[PDB]
């Protein structure tokens, strides 16, 4: 066929009637020669004229141009169908749609090539279902992409990165409590964590506060208010607090028969100081103020560290609880 | 307030103007009109607060038809409404 | 259904950029309603500043709808003589709350002969204003209600031993205060 | 710097078309070319393409013009070296 | 906040933010509108009390210069409102003391003065490395302070005035704990013997030059250990002829020596508490007007 109206025409009715041929097979099959740009556009009319989740048009997108090389298309493709699966359903399955759109996302995004490290996002619409009926299916609009009105975002690789580890860290939410799901993906980075450290998943509260570029400080509270609950509890709070201390990676080369939530806790608190140094020991000082806001002496490992890295400090916070024998055989 | 409320909710399918066409109430203008002329004409209301509330009530009903129905005639009396509401005390 | 704490830009799900129809996207209806909220959180007027917290105290009932109060209030942060405090307003955050105590206690101090120093259970001797003490109380029965509809305020509050409020509320407890405020 | 570094991205972006244009006008004079560097390089493409853009818009107004689809041409096929 | 001892405090150029430095191990920078303060920037990376601080012009790069008792010196640059690392040096005799650099008509050269028997000038040159010039022998103790000196003063060059540019070469002074005083001038493609005096036999504290901005007549106030002061004045071409002239001695441990930013008041800091604020009358005389409390 040679004239591209009669072309077109042929490749709407292709779009039209294969939906009741179920054999939308042959684009992935043979390739798509001299016409992989007007099947997309028309593929991409089609969508934006009818239909929203039932078809698989999107997915049909994806497969397209994951067979012939295209990964910012089929990257905004996932994106407009992750866009729709949020606009139609919003429950749990709608929150796993989202999840697996913005993980699908990250993948396009990251299995570009190396000499790139941007992608373009636009907005766009749906709306209606057959044109074989009454028009206006539901009371919807679209998006028209507006350059005036910085409706074209340019997102780079860390903002995506920051997107997911909410997603996952909302998922995380939901599992434990399938209820607040609005409630954690409006709250913010700071309210994840300290829900994250009142959970007790420290170690994810760490790695959230290192992804939003923040500080360890409420983490650490947390946890030393954990240790002064095991200090002070007997074997029935160490029993309790065992299931929540298990789950921050208990690995450490120690001696045998060491079944204690304290020494783990210890331990634990070893690791983090090892594996992530403080800015300029301030996490040092928020941990000495917690522990003399309780009035339980500081460990002896720990008050033997600190005299060995430092020495005037400890003078000047123990002002703090006036303690004065102490400062007094410091100072000595 | 269950007999004068009628609700708003439209449909998920293609197939919902053939039935959205044949709306029942509204299509009935003598009854609108007649209900619009007696309260216009002001019934013996003994009681001050409930014909305020009454009236806030029609002017609401009619913004809201105004705002989000079309098959009306008139809807301009809202703000003279909602003054006699105001002046009467409804709240 | 009154005001949505997830504004009518729905946060979970990512949608598109267009607002203006219902069912699909939140109503007009809805849309005015949270921009009122808005408004009346942006501007108290002091004759609707009681007013505004027998509402706030009214809609806490329930425990998503203090849940949702308390995150409005939150959200809400401004730095306005109209809006902090006293001349209307709404405490916008439990800094604000714990500074207005320890102002209020402050001032009890300076009025009593003692000062920085708690009393024990004995007749009251408040000379705090009246405008003051009612807004005092007031704020206190509110955030009373909120706690006690959405427990996990209490949690959330809880978990503060630097900042250790429990010590400042017993020690206004000792101290000589109307039996309201007790 | 600043022009060379944010005023042509900028345009392009936000279709500041007008200010382009009358930045350009303002700073095509023969002595700021003369005595800064690197301009014959830098914005002499964003010139030449706004002046190809223009007479673009003036054959398509004026159905045909030959004498300025010549000058099109050799402006384009001039620009079509500077990619490098 | 700073609830220890604070030790300079200075201003931006426009009036917004506020840079103490203080021993409190930590430096808060707030704002300044509406008579009140909001907390903008938190700064902390220094190993010691941090002491002298130093602003600069936002035409030449908003960089700020931070010294402690630590043999560090800690740079810093502003970029969207946020301070990041630049320069970090560290390793000398001593802790360093004075920091401060030259004037918007010279460029952004450094200066680093410490009692450590030597002298490291930092220079600024590009966008990205930087020039360090070692001057050794020539403290016996080590130095203490170093004032800057801008060419825009009609006191030590009589050519101003005549529609004459006048060199752009950089000039300062000296005043260690070697018992001698010195003037440091940029010839002959470095640095080496210019002036030196003897007026001392112990320690002297700092120096302030007159940045005058319409006054033909170059003074330096100077401030010991032992209340000691010298008023060197100058008002000759070419070469100049300092004099260790007396004014208003004093016995206890004199401090700081500040000029006004267009050589309008000094303001005189010891052990006294009271800064006596100097000013040059229309007699040609010096006379003070108003106090304060320390």
């Amino acid at each position: 066929i040679p004239d591209t109206s009669r072309q077109l025409d042929c490749l709407r009715q292709l779009v039209v009637v294969l939906c009741e041929r179920s054999q939308l097979q042959d684009l992935v099959e043979f390739p798509y020669v001299n016409l992989h740009n007007e099947v997309v556009g028309i593929i991409e009319s089609r969508a934006r004229a009818v239909d929203l989740m039932t078809h698989n048009y999107y997915e049909l997108l994806y497969a397209f141009h994951i067979y012939r090389h295209n990964y910012r298309k089929a990257g905004t493709v996932m994106f407009e169908y992750g866009m729709r699966l949020g606009r139609e359903v919003r429950t749990l399955r709608g929150l796993q749609k989202q999840v697996n759109s913005y993980l699908a996302c990250l993948n396009c995004l990251r299995l570009i090539r190396p000499e790139y490290a941007w992608i373009v996002q636009p907005v766009s619409g749906a709306v209606y279902e057959r044109p074989g009926a009454s028009p206006k299916r539901n009371y919807d609009g679209e998006s028209s992409a507006v350059p005036s009105s910085s409706q074209i975002e340019i997102l780079e690789l860390r903002d995506l990165e920051k997107e997911y580890v909410l997603a996952q860290t909302r998922l995380t939410l939901a599992k434990h409590n399938p209820s607040t799901a609005a409630i954690a993906g409006s709250s913010a980075a700071e309210e994840m964590v300290a829900l994250l450290v009142q959970a007790g998943l420290f170690d994810t509260a760490i790695s959230l506060c290192q992804t939003f570029k923040l500080g360890l400080t409420s983490i650490f509270e947390g946890l030393a208010c954990k240790c002064i609950r095991l200090q002070q509890g007997g074997e029935a709070a160490q029993a309790e607090a065992w299931e929540w201390l298990a789950a921050n990676q208990l690995a450490t080369v120690i001696t045998t028969k060491e079944s204690s939530a304290t020494d783990e806790a210890w331990r634990l608190m070893i690791s983090y100081l090892d594996k992530y140094e403080s800015k300029n020991t301030l996490y040092h000082h928020c941990i000495i103020n917690k522990l003399l806001s309780h009035g339980v002496p500081l460990p002896n490992w720990l008050i033997n560290r600190y005299k060995a890295m430092d020495a005037a400090e400890l003078l000047r916070l123990y002002l703090k609880y006036d303690l004065l024998e102490e400062a007094a055989e410091l100072v000595l | 307030l269950y007999c004068l409320d009628v609700g708003f909710l439209e449909q998920g399918t293609d197939d919902r103007e053939e039935l959205m066409k044949q709306a029942s109430m509204f299509m009935d203008r003598q009854y609108i009109a007649a209900i619009h002329n007696r309260l216009q004409n002001t019934q013996p209301w003994k009681s001050p607060g409930m014909q305020a509330t009454v009236r806030l009530a029609w002017a609401l009903a009619l913004r809201g038809i105004s705002q989000f129905s079309e098959v009306l005639e008139f809807s301009e009396a809202d703000e003279p409404m909602a003054e006699i509401a105001i002046g009467g005390n409804v709240f | 259904e009154y005001w949505c704490p997830t504004e009518p830009l729905q946060s979970t799900s990512l949608m598109g950029s267009f607002l203006g129809v219902a069912h699909q996207r939140p109503p007009q209806r809805q849309v005015l309603l949270s921009k009122f909220v808005r408004q009346m959180s942006d501007l108290l007027p002091a004759t609707l500043y009681l007013p505004y917290l027998k509402m706030l105290r009214g809609l806490a009932s329930g425990p998503q709808c203090a849940h949702y109060c308390f995150s409005l209030l939150k959200a809400n942060g401004g730095s306005s003589a109209e809006n902090l405090q006293a001349a209307g307003g709404s405490p916008v955050s439990w800094d604000h709350f714990f500074h207005s105590l320890m102002l209020y206690h402050e001032h009890l101090r300076r009025d009593l002969p003692n000062t920085d120093n708690i009393h024990q259970r004995h007749p009251p001797l408040r000379g705090i204003t009246q405008r003051e003490l009612d807004g005092l109380i007031a704020c206190l029965q509110l955030t009373c209600t909120i706690i006690d509809w959405s427990e996990s305020a209490r949690l959330a509050l809880c978990e503060h031993a630097q900042w250790m409020p429990v010590v400042v509320i017993l020690g206004l407890l000792q101290c000589s205060i109307p039996p309201l405020l007790k | 710097k600043l022009v060379t570094r944010h005023l042509a991205a900028d345009a392009v972006i936000n279709e500041n078309y007008r200010y382009l244009r009358g930045f350009l006008g303002e700073l095509a004079r023969p002595e700021h070319c003369k005595h800064i560097q690197d301009w014959e390089t830098a914005g002499k493409v964003y010139l030449d393409y706004i002046s190809v853009i223009e007479m673009l818009n003036q054959i398509r107004q004026d159905e045909c013009s030959g004498g300025e689809l010549e000058k099109l041409h050799t402006k384009v096929m001039s620009l079509c070296k500077w990619v490098e | 906040s700073h609830e220890d001892m604070i030790h300079d405090a200075q201003m931006d150029y426009y009036g917004i933010r506020l840079a103490t430095c203080s021993s409190d191990r930590s430096v808060k920078i707030f704002d300044v509108k509406n008579g009140g303060q909001i907390l903008i920037a938190d700064l902390r990376g220094h190993d010691g009390p941090v002491w002298q601080v130093a602003w600069a012009h936002p035409m030449y790069g908003n960089i700020l210069a931070s010294c402690s008792y630590d043999r560090k010196v800690i740079i810093w640059k502003e970029e969207n409102g946020t301070w990041e690392k630049t320069y970090e040096y560290t390793g000398h005799d001593s802790s360093v003391n004075s920091v401060c650099w030259a004037p918007h008509d010279f460029g952004l050269v450094l200066a680093c003065g410490s009692s450590d028997g030597a002298i490291s000038i930092l220079t600024f040159t590009g966008d990205g490395p930087w020039e360090v010039k070692k001057i050794s022998n020539a403290h016996t103790i080590g130095c203490n302070a170093v004032s800057w000196a801008p060419s825009v003063i009609p006191g030590s060059l009589v050519d101003q005035p005549s529609s004459q540019k006048p060199n752009y070469i950089k000039r300062f002074v000296s005043g260690g704990c070697d018992n001698l005083v010195k003037i440091w001038r940029e010839e002959d493609g470095q640095w080496k013997e210019d002036q030196k005096l003897e007026a001392h036999s112990d320690w002297v504290r700092d120096v302030a030059w007159a940045p005058s901005i319409g006054l033909p007549t170059s003074t330096i106030a100077s401030c010991s250990q032992d209340g000691r002061v010298y008023i060197w004045t100058s008002d000759d071409a070419a070469t100049n002829c300092w004099t260790p002239k007396l004014l208003h001695k004093f016995n206890d441990v004199v401090w700081h020596v500040s000029w006004s930013i267009t050589a309008n008041i000094l303001a005189v800091s010891g052990g006294d508490n009271k800064v006596t604020l100097w000013k040059e009358s229309v007699d040609g005389q010096w006379a003070c007007i108003s106090d304060v409390n320390k």
